[PDB]
DNA sequence: GGTTGGGGTTGG
DNA sequence: GGTTGGTGTGGTTGG
């Protein structure tokens, strides 16, 4: 997270850290949303043109984590992965469309104080909370500057981006399963999600019953931080039924 | 149902340094 | 067919 | 101590 800020203690329960067997090393982000649920980008799992096809078998996730590095005692839980489900229109070679992917636990996670599940939206939850200028905040253990690695969990509040704007911004396509996010050249204050930040939560308060939702899935952008760029998130509601269709037949 | 509200924050009725400014720009 | 087999965990 | 114990130098883990 570029232009960031170390979290606070409990401040991003959901926040998951996906993380590699051997080499051991951290992916990507992704988010608590069940006991049994947690949510990524697809491209963490599958993409072929970095050779990057990964299995059930060869990753970890790790909750309610802290400290990039370090093992927190008493603290972090280690899941194992049960099931992978891609999305079946996940699309790698164009423009990162449908980017996203839901992992099912071999058992549940005990809730802690740093370890909780946040929340999806709906129509209506969406629809009040997706407009413009309207600022979310973007959370993972990616790079700091673009080429990073903080020891501690990053922050960043950025605000949501008119469709207009994003597509000038890019040469890369554009769908509406994404939105883009992020200061414009103006405004005069920074920051942007980055690399080893993917499936990592835009979250939003609701000023209505006072839940944090997650509307979006840092996805991808060019670059990281720079002017006139955004970085792009995938559209978390518009594909909500897909996610409930998966945990309701898988579920239960 | 439980979803949403952190054990160390909604539930405690504390807010984090900067989830005003999430607040102000609605 | 396709970034892929015969609506769908899924657009056209 | 800490977001957590306790001979364990570390440890599944820094300072
Ligand atoms: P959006 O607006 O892009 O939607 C465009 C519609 C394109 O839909 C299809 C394109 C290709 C194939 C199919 C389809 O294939 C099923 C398997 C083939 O089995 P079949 O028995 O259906 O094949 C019959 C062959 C005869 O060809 C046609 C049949 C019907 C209609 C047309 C047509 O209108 C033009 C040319 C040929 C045929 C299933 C569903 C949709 C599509
Ligand atoms: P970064 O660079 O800050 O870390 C470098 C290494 C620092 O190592 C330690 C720092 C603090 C604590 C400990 C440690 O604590 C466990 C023991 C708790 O106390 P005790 O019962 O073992 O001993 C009583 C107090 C001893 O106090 C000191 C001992 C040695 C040196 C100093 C000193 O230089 C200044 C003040 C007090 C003491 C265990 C291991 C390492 C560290
Ligand atoms: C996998 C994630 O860690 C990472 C997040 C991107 C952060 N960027 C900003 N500014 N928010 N995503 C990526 O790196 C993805 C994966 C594959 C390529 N990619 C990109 O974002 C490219 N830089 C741009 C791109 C290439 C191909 C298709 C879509 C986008
Ligand atoms: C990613 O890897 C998987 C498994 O390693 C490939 O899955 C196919 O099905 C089984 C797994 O049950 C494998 O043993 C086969 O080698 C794969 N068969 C096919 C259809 O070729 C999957 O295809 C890979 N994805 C890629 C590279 O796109
Ligand atoms: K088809
Ligand atoms: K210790």
């Amino acid at each position: 997270i570029v232009e960031g800020s170390d979290a606070e203690i409990g401040m991003s329960p959901w926040q998951v850290m996906l993380f590699r067997k051997s080499p051991q090393e951290l992916l990507c982000g992704a988010s608590l949303i069940s006991d049994r649920w947690v949510l990524t980008a697809a491209h963490c799992l599958l993409y072929p043109p970095w050779d990057k096809n990964f299995t059930e078998n060869d990753l970890l996730v790790r909750i309610g984590k802290h400290s990039r590095t370090r093992y927190e005692r008493n603290i972090e839980k280690i899941s194992m992965l049960e099931k992978i489900y891609i999305h079946p229109r996940y699309n790698w070679r164009e423009n990162l469309d449908r980017d996203i992917a839901l992992m099912k636990l071999k058992k549940p996670v005990a809730f802690s104080d740093y370890i909780h599940p946040v929340c999806l939206p709906d129509r209506e939850t969406a629809a009040s909370l997706l407009q413009a200028g309207y600022k979310g905040r973007v959370t993972g253990w990616g790079n700091l500057k673009e080429t990073g690695q903080p020891s501690v969990l990053q922050v960043v509040n950025l605000p949501i981006v008119e469709r207009p704007v994003c597509k000038d911004s890019t040469r890369i396509r554009i769908t509406d399963n994404m939105f883009c996010a992020g200061y414009k050249p103006d405004e005069g204050k920074r920051g942007d999600a980055c690399e080893g930040d993917s499936g990592g939560p835009f979250v939003m308060k609701s000023p209505f019953n006072n839940r944090w939702y997650q509307m979006g899935i840092v996805s991808w952008g060019e670059g990281c931080d720079r002017d006139g760029k955004y970085g792009f998130y995938t559209h978390v509601f518009r594909l909500k039924k897909w996610i409930q269709k998966v945990i309701d037949q898988f579920g239960e | 149902a439980d979803c949403g509200l952190r054990p160390l924050f909604e539930k405690k009725s504390l807010e984090d340094k900067t989830e005003r400014e999430l607040l102000e720009s609605y």
